[PDB]
């Protein structure tokens, strides 16, 4: 059993030759700049990712002004907090409560707000999550171990246009007066996406 | 286009594996890949869905096989040649035909500003809205060849919009050089039971789709 369709398969023995011969056709037809490519690896690779969307959240749980402007308009609040740009344009704040959990999904490619959670992890771009979570959700849920009440709504939000969605996780009991510091290491990017709850002090 | 990229509601593709602790970047070639994306669209050699359809006209085997930064290698030697911002012989010898030609637009300085910023698809105007919250609607039966966003699973469904996002450019024209045409999209509401039949369902469960405007009808 090899990992054949689920993101994780072996690339080609010679992807990384193809790779380089590509970069340097487009460097030596002048369409392409090495140096604004570096930087635009190690704004994901160092600058853009989950802990920004876990300031987001935690700002969210302390301070009932900002959640409603957060739920209001989506891109202003996470601004807020100095995010903004690529594939996080159009944000749409989905609110966890006790009757309802969201999750979301680009079932057609790879949609993913990049400016709260960095750009997306392989099985989220893969066949077996985008497939099956508009059918089962509770079912691939399950297989993150998580178990979601019968008597809870599952929504599932496939980001089939230009809004992207950013999951807000419910509070974890047993947190009172926490910093917002100390909240935002318990939300997990699985927490954001849906597919985990934040952790549990 | 109702090629294997439209996955939802599809079978066999197997459990969900997930990588514990996984990198941003799992091959130092990934960074080129991914790297390359804001440098050509920033030197508007092609637009983002003409980038989507490029990936989804790639061989189904290939899709499968691939992983996720191979699509993109794949658009890049093949979107390239067909907007004619390389050749076929270019692609294939890795060398340039006749030198420094263009300029890059993606320069250091203004990486950060344009990441940060990013490009909007919302349009102040465009076709009004026909649809209001709470309106039960039914997915327009259609099936292009060519680029949309219309997933096969919503096709011919009813379901309820729940939110109005405003206008926005419509894929569907933008990737085949129709324009722009903007319109609404609205979040639509389908019952679990809706989609997928009493059997395969569960009774609390619904999927919201973003739809434009003309996907629909009153249902
Ligand atoms: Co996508």
């Amino acid at each position: 059993h090899d990992h054949h369709h689920d993101g994780y398969q072996a690339p080609p023995e010679d992807i990384a030759l193809r790779v380089k011969a590509l970069e340097s056709l487009l460097i030596e037809k002048g369409l392409v700049d090495p140096a604004a490519m570096d930087l635009v690896v190690q704004t994901y690779e160092h600058k853009v990712g989950p802990r920004n969307g876990a300031k987001v959240v935690a700002k969210a749980w302390v301070d009932p002004a900002y959640k409603a402007r957060l739920l209001a308009d989506g891109t202003a609040g996470i601004a807020e907090l100095g995010f903004s740009g690529v594939q996080g344009e159009d944000m749409v704040i989905l609110e966890n409560t006790p009757a309802v959990h969201n999750v979301f999904v680009c079932t057609l490619c790879s949609c993913y707000p990049w400016p709260t959670l960095g750009l997306p992890p392989a099985w989220y771009k893969a066949a077996p999550y985008r497939s099956r979570m508009v059918s089962d959700p509770r079912g691939v849920l399950a297989e993150f171990g998580l178990v979601i009440p019968a008597n809870k709504e599952i929504r599932v939000w496939d980001t089939t246009a230009e809004l992207r969605y950013m999951v807000l996780p419910e509070r974890p009991a047993g947190t009172e007066a926490y910093s917002e510091e100390q909240l935002a290491e318990l939300v997990t990017r699985d927490s954001m996406i849906g597919t985990g709850l934040p952790t549990q002090p | 286009m109702n090629g294997i990229h439209d996955t939802g509601g599809a079978h066999g593709y197997g459990p969900v594996y997930r990588e514990p602790n996984e990198p941003v970047f799992r091959y130092d070639w990934e960074k080129t890949v991914m790297s390359l994306l804001p440098a050509l669209l920033a030197n508007g050699n092609f637009n983002l869905d003409e980038f989507r359809h490029s990936i989804e006209r790639m061989g189904p085997a290939h899709y499968l096989e691939g992983t996720y930064y191979e699509h993109w290698l794949h658009v890049f030697e093949n979107l390239l040649v067909e907007k004619g911002v390389l050749t076929a012989t270019e692609v294939a010898t890795g060398k340039a035909a006749s030198g420094k030609t263009a300029t890059p637009v993606l320069t250091p300085a203004i990486v950060d500003g344009l990441l940060s910023t990013g490009a909007s698809a919302a349009r102040e105007e465009g076709a009004r809205a026909r649809f209001a919250v709470g309106d039960k609607v039914r997915v327009l039966n259609k099936n292009p060849v060519g680029h949309t966003r219309m997933p096969r699973y919503t096709r011919g469904k009813v379901g309820t919009v729940v939110i109005d996002h405003g206008v926005f450019v419509t894929p569907d024209t933008a990737a085949h050089g129709k324009g722009e045409h903007p319109q609404h999209v609205y979040t639509v509401s389908f019952t679990s039971v809706e989609l997928w039949g009493q059997d395969a369902s569960s009774p609390k469960d619904t999927i919201r789709v973003d739809l434009w405007d003309d996907f629909l009808e009153p249902a």
